[PDB]
């Protein structure tokens, strides 16, 4: 039992159409692409560095360590 | 024998005058009687800007002529005990009067001196609009029509039927002189007019006193056609006026209907009359033949409920009110749509035998004096162009048997997305996909 005893909700209307008077997937581009670029920019400055700064930590610590395994000539340039 | 009773109901005569309009009536044994005029216009007929008029117009409609002014005009009419009622609905308007068979002619003039030269006295409409204003705030309190409002608001929403009768309060505040009287000169005409009466009077005497005050005649062809109205779309949709300050709930729930001329509508009646309706008042509690009625009382599911069929030129209401606390407007709902679909599946004639007596005790009641005589003349010609007699209706509701009751229910409930309209505090009934549901399968 929880629907009846939720919230003291005064004067809001709605209105609703059956899912058979609508279309299911509207407006794609006049209204859905336009939001799903929207919502994309209003976060790529939020997670996109992070990663980013990962993949170059990322990078470096693979290509040194590689680099470590590699002769250095001035070792033996001497003999 | 009641067959033979049926029989020997006098007929009602019908005689069109030249201009147009139809005189009809039925003549009884009655000292008194009840005549007026029905007409075929309404909020329907109405549009934005003029929405509300013919209803300004029925509040003026008695504030005096031309002829007579108000005071002459009140003073005439109480001075000879007749009594002058009217109303107006989405699709037709009426005004008539109760008095003595006596009077039956000076009646008739009056009648055609209202709708044909009322006054529009340019100081009453300033008036009556502060009190139409007033009826409005009294019945914004009356949950049962603000919710078939709102009822047909969405399920013709977006068209001429989604209109108040009594119409905008910016209507009311501006609406002038002019519209009123454009309103009367465009509306009131008598092609779409029809002089009803019954009591004692003479079919004769009244079509005389007719042609005499309703004389205007029309010479183009236009005059003499009655205009179709561009028809009305429904809606499977849903509005919630949301108030959990109110005490109780209102939900009503509806598929398009069929529309006056259509014959399903008796069966559609039979139907309901299975279904019916209930009130914390009716005494037969559990033991009620109405199943819905039963699990009503047996689990206090509501304060009332009922079935209709509201019926239009080209449409229709066919569904349910319930007013319920708010905590058991779900199980309500829930049994509600239960018996609609036990109606589309397994209807028995004992149900059906029981509903038809109970229709035709019905049909016999709506003829319980002149008024109610009159207002079915008035009716009957304006909805289905003549009279359908009691012994019409009888054989029509005689030959409505289970396995027809099914097949009509089934084809305008079973199914379909039905427009739906919640007020007060509707917390617990929820969402329409759910009762979009309670569509289908028993």
């Amino acid at each position: 039992i929880h629907f009846g005893n939720l919230a003291r909700v005064r004067h809001i209307i709605t209105y609703s159409l059956s899912p058979f008077e609508q279309r299911a997937i509207p407006n794609i581009f006049s209204d859905a692409l336009p939001n799903v670029w929207r919502r994309f920019s209003s976060q790529v400055f939020k997670v996109a560095p992070p990663f980013l700064g990962a993949y170059l930590l990322y990078s470096w610590g693979t290509q040194e360590f590689e680099r470590l395994k590699r002769k250095n000539p001035a070792d033996y340039e001497n003999d | 024998t009641y067959a033979q009773t049926l029989q020997n109901i006098p007929e009602t005569n019908v005689t069109t005058l030249d201009n147009g309009l139809r005189v009809a009536s039925e003549e009884s044994s009655q000292p008194t009687c009840t005549v007026g005029v029905w007409i075929g216009a309404g909020s329907r007929y109405e549009n934005e800007k003029n929405n509300g008029a013919g209803y300004f117009v029925e509040h003026l409609a008695f504030k005096g002529t031309k002829k007579r002014p108000c005071a002459a005009f009140e003073k005439e009419v109480e001075s000879m005990g007749a009594h002058f009622n009217g109303y107006t609905s989405r699709e037709q308007t009426a005004f008539y009067i109760k008095a003595l068979s006596k009077d039956m002619p000076k009646v008739v003039e009056l009648l055609a001196d209202v709708v044909q030269n009322c006054a529009l006295e340019e100081s009453q409409i300033e008036k009556e609009r502060g009190v139409i204003l007033q009826e409005l705030k009294e019945m914004d309190n009356d949950m049962t029509n603000v919710t078939f409002d709102y009822l047909h608001a969405t399920a013709f929403q977006g068209t001429a039927l989604a209109r108040t009768v009594e119409g905008t309060t910016e209507n009311i505040k501006h609406l002038t002189r002019a519209d009123l009287a454009s309103y009367i000169d465009t509306h009131f005409k008598a092609p779409r007019m029809v002089l009803a009466a019954a009591g004692g009077i003479s079919h004769k005497e009244l079509v005389d006193a007719a042609r005499q005050h309703f004389s205007g005649v029309s010479f183009t062809y236009k005059e003499d056609a009655v205009p179709i109205l561009p028809r009305c779309r429904f809606t499977g949709s849903e509005i919630r006026a949301r108030d959990d300050a109110l005490p109780v709930a209102h939900v009503a729930l509806a598929v398009e209907g069929p529309g006056w001329a259509d014959p399903d509508n008796v069966v559609l009646h039979v139907a309901n009359a299975i279904i019916g309706r209930y009130d914390r008042t009716f005494g037969g509690g559990k033991h009620l033949s109405s199943r819905l009625a039963a699990l009503a009382v047996e689990h206090k599911l509501c304060h009332s409920f009922q079935t209709f069929n509201t019926s239009y030129s080209d449409t229709g209401l066919f569904g349910f009110h319930f007013v319920a606390d708010p905590l058991s407007i779900d199980d309500m709902m829930f049994c509600a749509q239960g018996e609609w679909m036990r109606l589309c599946t397994s209807t028995t004639e004992s149900e059906v035998k029981r509903a038809k007596n109970h229709l035709r005790s019905a049909m016999v009641a709506q003829l319980d004096g002149t008024t109610p005589v009159c207002e079915t003349i008035g009716s009957h010609l304006l909805n289905y162009g003549r009279r359908i007699s009691l012994e019409e209706w009888d054989s029509r509701i005689s030959a409505v048997d289970a396995r027809m009751v099914r097949d009509v229910c089934s084809k305008y409930i079973y199914d379909k997305c039905p427009a739906l309209a919640a007020v007060g505090p509707i917390e617990q009934l929820l969402d329409y996909n759910r009762i979009r549901s309670g569509m289908y399968w028993i």
